């Protein structure tokens, strides 16, 4: 339904009606009458639907290098996010660690963890340091094309011309 | 009748300035900030009760510079407890702490915190306050900068 | 009738991490870890009665080299006291503390302590937890790293 | 019948030394220095009634040089606070905090203070003491430098 | 007169005297009783008239480069001052700022505050880094005395000697 | 004896035993009850009979460049000390001041204190720079064995050949 729980008044057990994110309980229904729901105050919120008397705070502060994504409603509480390659380390936010012209992102930083680096295994590289970009593996001219020119180590392609 | 308060910083008017500058500004009723009859007033925590409390603070100073330095690095970064009384105008020193700081461009970021608490008698119409250094380098969070009392006893 | 706890690090278990990491390790019936009608368990301190707590945490880090430096040496060191409850799942941060740091090569050892304290409303199936950063550089000392807290008043 | 006290540093007569120093002059009786129903003896603070105190300890270090640079400019500066015993001769570690400081010539000043706090058994005959080092760079200011005690239970 | 204030014994509201800088307040006036005014305690001080039946303790302690102005009386708090050329700046006593060889003291640095630096604004000038010295306005030569010989800017003043 | 002690039941004053190192008390005795102590529990201690009901805890720690010389029995606190060439400074365990090449031990460091180094008096020396080793003095070669060949100051050692 908009979902029930027990109360059990002086009588028997009843149910009641939950209240609705948005809301905290008043009242508990009493058969002939019902859950009392208010809406949170000012700074609170709620989630979800639940039976709890008190609604939540919304918490915490956005930090210098962070910005807002969802901002405090009476249904969500704030979210702040480390912007655009950095990484929430404790207390501030962090660009994601570069990965060294030699190796190759496996796993992608996001705004609460960093990039993770690794080194290109036999038969892939990497040109650059990048925060982002993956070990991509050796073009295999030997078939699709031409022919092999510069064998390719863990830090640069094969170099593939045309001429044996 | 156990009187007391917590109050958490309201970041959102903080001043500027290069001595001693009084925090006017706190939170008395949201979040963990509670008061209990003690009355929040002028910037001020009053007594309404006669009794000992424990009064206890904590401060912290906080920067991250998107790149370069700080403006100066070396830093006093202190708080101070203060008493005062209508009668009594000037304020008395309860409790005092913090550390002075070498904040070097060789970090982007910095963070540091102070904590201070004591036991003291106090009087209805007293009244404590905050005072810290370089306030604009404080941490607007609930959890982060904060003070309060509770009674623990009457005088006698 | 009047709870408390005052739990000590017990060095046995400690994590490594590079985040904020949750000490579940303490003792509660040992030299200064003491319990009262509160429970320890699964890593968290559990309130049992309501009222207003005071709550503390001393956090030591210590670190000494044989030789040579530290493998980094820019450090976040943090203490953060959290609250939860089996219905709301969400942790929220009680309090807070901390520096940044920069143990350099030039000393071959360094030491810091953190202390919090705070006035907190708490309900019975509360629990307050501990966070650190930098686990593998605390004090396993009993008087060095520790968390506490005492009932000072009912609610009413 | 709720005991307490509050002692600040009397630097009247502070000593020199190079390890951990016990500190035995403090005021118990002028303004904020308070005892009431315990003793300030011998340099210790004596427990007269069994209970559960919370204990504290806020010490400031704290030099500046006219010129130059300090004598030593890597310090450890740590306060200890102990247990102690007419039966029970040895001393134990309640309670501990500081910091290792690089206090370098590139600032003719500095400053540091340590807070400590902790919930703690006590029976009557039982003597609290303050040790630290680095005595001589003590900050002598009531606000500053102290320790003390209130009674918060009885034990039952 | 000495000064008086309201008690308001059992029957009536009565003037009693306040108590003098020096003492605290032992037992209020009651009619054939006066005012009864104890001595401070041998830290303790009063200022003023007053009513308190507690005094204040002498407070705090001076700092390294702080000398003792006003001694600790009865009558009045110790009192603490930076020696000269210095401020008291939160917990320590630094020297006042130097105006550089280009600008002039606009406030006097005091034992509680830095000096004040500011530019010398066109026609003034000041050839010193001095915490003391103000910006001084170009000697006019053109009239009293004799003629200009150099200009002078925000740092020198016009060199006048007597020949064109 | 076991060594006794009074407790002073109801009637009179009893001489009691006293606890042996390793337990404590449980129950004083009484006349035909003897002094009932039991083992300390897996972490407490104590050294010397006694009387406390309680036991102690075992600390603290040992730090980084500690080791256990006596580990924590029944009967023992834990003990910790500095190794070899360090003492024990505040909070860790600091290498033995080296006694300049012109100095000379003469109070040896120990796992609680530091080396004490003092200048060689008029007549020694110290040709090295030793954590241990102490002024030695000059070698008397004028008396016994052959003659003196180079005057010793306090870093050297009269130098002694057998030729004038
Ligand atoms: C991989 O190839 C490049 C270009 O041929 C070369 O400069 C580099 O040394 C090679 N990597 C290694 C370490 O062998
Ligand atoms: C002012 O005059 C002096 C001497 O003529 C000169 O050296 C200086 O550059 C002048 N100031 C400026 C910045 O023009
Ligand atoms: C002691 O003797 C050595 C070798 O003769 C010499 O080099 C040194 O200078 C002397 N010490 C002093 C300071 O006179």
């Amino acid at each position: 339904p908009k979902y029930l729980h027990y109360d059990e008044e002086t009588s028997h057990q009843l149910l009641c009606d939950k209240c609705p994110p948005g809301t905290y309980l008043k009242q508990h229904c009493t058969a002939k009458w019902k859950t009392v729901c208010a809406p949170c105050p000012d700074h609170y919120y709620t989630d979800s639907w639940h039976t709890s008397d008190e609604c939540l705070y919304c918490s915490p502060v956005c930090k210098e290098l962070q910005y807002v994504k969802q901002e405090c409603n009476r249904t969500h509480n704030r979210v702040c996010e480390c912007k655009e390659g950095r990484y929430l380390e404790i207390e501030f936010c962090l660009k994601h660690r570069s990965c060294p012209p030699g190796f190759g992102v496996v796993q992608a930083g996001t705004p609460e963890r960093n990039t993770v680096c690794k080194r290109c295994p036999d038969g892939f590289f990497s040109n650059e340091t990048s925060s982002k970009a993956p070990c991509r593996k050796h073009t295999n001219c030997s078939v699709f094309g031409l022919l092999l020119t510069q064998k390719g180590n863990a830090t640069h392609d094969n170099i593939c011309s045309h001429h044996h | 009748a156990q009187p007391f308060a917590h109050l958490t910083i309201n970041a959102t008017d903080i001043p500027s300035g290069s001595h001693k500058v009084s925090l006017s500004s706190w939170y008395h009723d949201r979040g963990w900030a509670k008061i209990s009859n003690m009355t929040f007033s002028n910037g001020k925590l009053i007594v309404n009760q006669d009794g000992f409390y424990y009064l206890y603070a904590n401060i912290c100073f906080r920067h991250h510079e998107t790149s370069g330095d700080l403006a100066t690095e070396y830093l006093q970064l202190m708080v101070y407890v203060t008493k005062t009384s209508i009668k009594i105008p000037s304020s008395h020193t309860l409790m005092k702490g913090g550390s002075t700081k070498y904040w070097s461009g060789n970090s982007e970021f910095h963070f540091y915190s102070i904590n201070v608490g004591g036991f003291f008698k106090l009087r209805s119409g007293e009244e404590i306050s905050i005072e810290v250094s370089n306030p604009s380098l404080l941490d607007p969070d609930q959890d982060a900068t904060y003070f309060g009392a509770f009674k623990v006893r009457d005088i006698d």
